[PDB]
């Protein structure tokens, strides 16, 4: 578990940790969410987001699978868990729960 | 001096909260039963396995190379037919990752031959694998927490027992398989959750 | 894979309405009777059979070449001596009509050998033959309409038990004899019926 | 197809009123005991046996060449030593009158060998006769109304019972002896008249 | 059993449709009676008889054991049985049980 | 199942869809009946009628051994089930209970 | 054809006052106590023989070439230690006198063998004779009142029994043997008599 | 029993019906009693005599072993019982209870 | 003729005061316990024999050359340590004084071999003597009070018995010995004494 | 047990019925009670004597064991029984347990 | 003549307060629970062995060469997870001090073979060691204090039974092992200590 | 058990009666305590000591490892038990539970 903190108002990038390749981002489902309250999904190359979190995210997909919140708040702060699933026979096998916890100083 | 495993009772008061396995069907499971679960429990070759029947489903997890032996589990019934199981051993006595064989078959609807029958990779530390075989197309999703960090809040433990569970994260493992398009909603709502003490302990 | 029949149980929780039953006699039924239907199951050779003994009569309904085995059955007495049986398995894995043999005994009056033993078409679809065979004078009409759209409405699902029936008309079949010139008044009144639940399920 | 008798039940529901039974006695008998008489049946060889004991009288009646067993009984004691026997079969399938044989031993008083063992012709139609042996001096007595038009009023049926009496003239055959200067004073008061059912029925 | 019907106030035979000779009429014993309440005795030769039928009613032995009721009135409407019984191993048997029915036009 | 549709005070045939021959008629028992209600019967060749159905069918047996219903009104609206039966020993067999449902547009 | 006695039954109801017999002793007996008496009673070879031990004696009483066999017994324990006993058999076939032997052991008390051992003739009519042996020292008098005149007033027969008793003077015999000066107070007071019916009748 | 009757104030015998020798008498209890009420006793030859009857009774030994009541009264009326026991092994053996009813006519 | 000794019974009445055993010990006992004393008796070739384990003493007295067998005995705890056993025999059938074996085994508390073994002359008529034996050092005093002609105030006989007890100076016998210099305080204070009868009598 | 009777205010001798000798009276233990309260003890050749009975009682040890009670008064009578015990394997074996009973005439 | 240990009994009364043995343990027990303390106890060749299970405890204590058997124990739960055992005999026959071997097996936490297996000298007159042998790291101290002379106020003795304790400085033995710097606070708080009688005494 | 006595305000030695090396003291705890209430001591060479007997306290380890109590008061009074314990298997064994007691006369 990353403890990443980082100042309020300012670009906040979360690192998932799990490298996937862009052949394999059509077959792989990504998915953030923190407090089990969901974030943003990239479900079969869909970037698909939230609506409390639609204008200040944005997917790096290269640089460790990750999100940049724009503008954080305290009201960001909290643990995010990046899932990443693979699909294998017909049924999608989770490979990632990587947990990263964001603190907010004001 | 090595710390050993005790010789088998037949009522174990130190409960150890060893694996949160949630298990989703498409069949309607309306709420908990009394009395519902029957789990039998085996320690063979350092093989802890519990063999829980209930709800329409029996679930043969096997834990593989490990100094603990299963002492009680619990099966709840969740809103959206989530089935909820908590597991629970003797003690950790070894902070290591141990591999896992789910067997989950659907004994009452739904009813078939083995599925999926593949290896789940653990998502946390990937150092321990579920060889999970489900025998019918009952199962929809399949969530395996062990060494839960939390305690479901509506599990009410039994009086004069004694509940232990883990507290660090570089300890727990996820093993999660979902068959349809779900989005792992394995999560439950747990607004009318109840939990129901196994037989056979 | 293929979807199999699961290995029998001693108490079932999911039924399904396979068969609503009707058999007109001539000697007086007063009204429903708890605890006198006993029935007994057998699935041999992919032929579910099921043997119930109530109210004088001894019903042996036999569904040939089906993967589906009985669960529960429901006998009821309506006005006119109208007798209403209500048959239950575990679930309808193939959409496919199956030849039916019901055997229908007199036990305890009107009694004697076989007096019909012939071959009801299914009326719908044409798919299925009900080789009936009536040992004794007391039955008046048989009315078999299997995989039936409706629940009788007062018939009561007992607790912690799931009901599932048939909402296809595709799949609905109907064979009806009558002995008399009754123009098909196997149709209950219900206004006094009710049900119970047969033994040895 | 011929009309057959059923096999043999624990318990049977249809009871049709075969022979109303009197027999005056001289020792006295107070009033009705409930659960004193025991009565055993016997079906053997188309000959339909029933064997009660109750009230110091064991009553060995014979039906033969029949095709109806017997169901129950009912005995009760009349003012002035009156004994009122009801007797049960089954169905009456054939409409002809029936050779007897009532053997009647007082097994508590004025006790002894064969006093009387004679044929007693039916009155009505001289179809049939009694061989009727008394083993005894006790007995006063003995009319036997085979398939009687009236039930006896304050004979209460038991409850999920049904009762059928033949109701034709044409049926009913009177055997009747009195061994003392009575006038058939059988017919009894009927003012006190109690009925309890037999027990091994 | 035989309903016979006859007017009211006549003479009225009623059947008893059996038989018998004068030497067994000494060791014969007949009865009439009507809905179980008894009207004349012929015990061993002797014709004895009730009072609410003394004077109305002759026996004709001959005629099938009849009785004759004179001045028949709506009382008098019922079913009579006839009861004969013959002396056997000290023991009166019942061999006749003929019921015939009267009924009253006015 | 047929849902035949049809406007209000229409000619409105009714198939059975199960033809029968005449000789076949006088053994075969035809009735048909509108939520367990019954409408008309061919019992033996006799074209018994119900009153609420007297004066508006004509049965056409050739023509899939039909109803013609006319007049149509809402209240005919329903699902009407065609019942022939054939004498087979002694027994009447039951071969034919296609259901036809009739919709009124107004 | 011959009266004959019944074959015997578990529970008799048709009782005969045979015989009043009354045995002072000089040991104290309080009052009647219930249960106390336990009477054993054999029909061999025409003799009824009746065993009942109660209040320390044990009374053997066998009534030789007879048709009648016990049914019953009372004992009842009157003022200046008189004790009552009450006997009872079928009924009375034959009317005649018979040979009794009656044997009076002292159980618990005065206790030795035998004393009298001598022969009683009756009193009244003198056609038999009580051959009497007193296996003790407790007796202090011995009166045998064989089928009485008078039942006694405040025995109280037990429901749903019948008693007879004889009414002859020409049947009543009397056997009286007194040990000490006691002018015949073998009658008791009968202020605060009780009777108790015996065991194993 | 003999039921022996006689009027009232005369001389009454009442006899026993046993007979005893005068050398057998010093071994023979003798006592009448009427209704479990003592009369008189005759103990080894010694003739004791109840109040109520000391002064009306003479035992007469030979006639049948007889009390003769003097004056007799309607209260004498009654059963009289006459009991007489001899002396056989230590022990007095009854052999008479017979009974004499005395009816009284004024 | 002479007097014997009846055949042995399960219950007795009739009981007679034989024996006032007093015990004195030095260990501790509150007060009686009811149903703690359990005895056994054997009459065995004129030997009454009864060995009596209660409140930490196992009593075994034996009466030779004796024609009583005993019935009963009570055990009570009085003050100051004092244990008073009342004993019971059938009767007394001859006037003679009879020589006792008495053997007190303490089976709880100063537990030990044979201490004292020795023979009490009985003080009173010096006809007899009791070979005393004990089993420890527990005993402090025995007073054996043969024949007593006084009973104890506060035995509460119990019901449906009959008490007998001597009543002559001539029979009474004292055997005494103090191990203690105790002046014979055997003498209890009688003020918290109550009674309890043994089991097995 | 002799019930000896004496006058009122007179020297009264109590035997005990058992003699003892002096060289004896040291290893035996005698003492006098009535009604189980406690008179006189000689233990151990030691004449110790109770308030009660201190100055009107005299021991004579030859003539059978003796109590002489001096100036007898009625509160003297009752049941006085003397006790003799012995010493023998360290226990005092009791062997005399004699009882007189003195009553007072005045 | 030399005192002697008595038989054994089913049931001890007076017991005697040998030892008062704390344990320490670092696994959570909350407080005493009613009926689990299960003792075993045997004396073969004058050593007196006691085995109680309770609390996550086997406890197997053995006097050696001694002269008393155990009769009894108390096992409770003070504060600060401290055990204390109290451990009864018959009686104190001699005044000496006894070798003992105390072997306490953890049997449900902390559970593993032999940790310190070593001699406890007495600190108290240096007469005695404990031969005290640990299967598992789950106790932390052991404080035996053997022949107390404070029994625990908290100790509710049994009615009906009588307890006995050593009063003298010369006969108490201590024997103390802590295995964490805990400065001996095997002293419990006792202000919630409870204590609770053993089965199989 | 040593019951030392000792006058008021004076200096108190108490004797654990138990000697100890300098060499093995430091392997050795020593402690003393009075009623259960701790006194002072000496864990591994560490003179530790209470705040209710710091100043008036000396230990003098030569002469049998003993305290001597200065300004002794009836407070000080009690029963003192010496507790030493040794450094065996990686466990303190106690070995020495010697009691005194302090008398206070005033």
């Amino acid at each position: 578990v990353i403890h990443v903190t980082k100042e309020v108002k300012e670009v906040a990038t979360l690192s998932c940790g799990h490298n996937v390749s862009v052949e394999e981002l059509a077959q792989t489902r990504i998915y953030w969410q923190k407090e089990k309250k969901m974030v943003l999904t990239m479900m079969s190359g869909d970037m698909n987001i939230w609506p409390e979190y639609k204008n200040r995210t944005i997917f790096d997909i290269t640089n460790n699978l990750s999100i940049v919140i724009l503008a954080l708040r305290p009201s960001d702060e909290g643990t995010y868990e990046c899932v990443v699933l693979k699909y294998e026979k017909d049924a999608f096998k989770r490979e990632h729960l990587a947990e990263v916890t964001l603190s907010v100083k004001a | 001096y090595k710390n050993t495993i005790c010789p088998p009772r037949q009522d174990y008061r130190y409960w150890y909260f060893v694996a949160e396995l949630t298990i989703g069907v498409n069949y309607d499971i309306n709420s908990t039963i009394i009395g519902e679960c029957h789990m039998s429990e085996s320690y063979i070759d350092r093989n802890a396995n519990i063999v829980l029947t209930g709800y329409g489903l029996k679930i043969n997890m096997t834990i593989m190379d490990t100094d603990q032996r299963f002492v009680a589990a619990a099966e709840g019934v969740g809103k959206d037919n989530k089935l909820s199981v908590l597991l629970f051993t003797t003690q950790r006595l070894d902070k290591v990752h141990h591999n896992i064989s789910v067997t989950i078959t659907c004994m009452e609807m739904n009813c078939g031959t083995t599925k999926y029958n593949s290896d789940l990779p653990e998502s946390i530390h990937k150092s321990s694998s579920c060889d999970i075989t489900i025998n019918g197309s009952c199962v929809t999703c399949v969530n395996l927490e062990t060494d839960p960090t939390k305690i479901n809040p509506h599990y009410l433990h039994p009086k004069n027992k004694y509940l232990y569970h883990n507290s660090e994260y570089s300890m727990r493992g996820s093993y999660g398989v979902t068959f349809i398009d779900e989005l792992n909603q394995c999560l439950l709502d747990i607004k009318e959750l109840s939990y129901d003490i196994c037989y056979r302990e």
